[PDB]
Parts: structure tokens; sequence; C-alpha cells
């Protein structure tokens, strides 16, 4: 379970887009990130890095 | 003057810098819960007249 607080800035983004990006980071489409493998802790810092 | 593509409209928005998620984009099938029939799982008169 994750709680995220965010300000729009100057270009609005649909929440579902961010949610999809995060949940696919869970499987990790991007290179260099294995994902949530067995025995892998998760931190809000890594989620924020994936978003960034 | 004739742009109908939502992709082109979003590109225009990126050009001008305006935020985009305040606008309805498209009536196409890409919107959630759309289909050619889409008569199932809805109140089709057997449950409620809509």
């Amino acid at each position: 379970y994750v709680n995220v607080t965010v300000q729009q800035g100057s270009s609005s983004v649909a929440p579902e887009a961010i949610q999809n990006a995060v949940v696919n980071y869970a499987q990790g489409k991007v290179e260099g990130e294995e994902g949530l493998v067995v025995g892998a802790s998760l931190s809000a810092f890594e989620v924020a890095g994936a978003i960034a | 003057l004739k742009t109908a593509n939502p992709f082109g409209l979003m590109v225009w928005c990126i050009i001008l810098g305006t935020p985009s998620k305040g606008f309805g984009l498209y009536p196409k099938n890409s919107s959630w819960a759309f289909g050619r029939l889409r008569q199932n799982f809805i109140y089709s008169g057997t449950q409620v007249p809509p």
C-alpha cells in the first residue's frame, strides 16, 4: 500500500497514467531495474525515482 | 482549423504549454467500457429501464 501526494504544476496528468507507470515498474519494463523479485524490499525513494 | 486528431491537439498543447487533463479528449473506443455491442453488464431493461 502506497500513499502519494503531488502538485499538478503547470501541465496536468491523469492519475491512471501515473498508476500504470508505477504498476508496470513493479514488473519493470525499463532497463536496469529487476523489479519486485523474491526477497526484494521496496522504498518510497525507489518509487519516486521510477516516476522521475 | 481542421485538426481532428487528439494527438495533434495534445501536441499543440505541448507547444503552447497549457495543461491538458482539464479537457475531454475523444469519444473513441479507447475510452473505458466501450464496444460495438456493450449491451451486457448494463441495465438492459431486464433490470432497469435507463
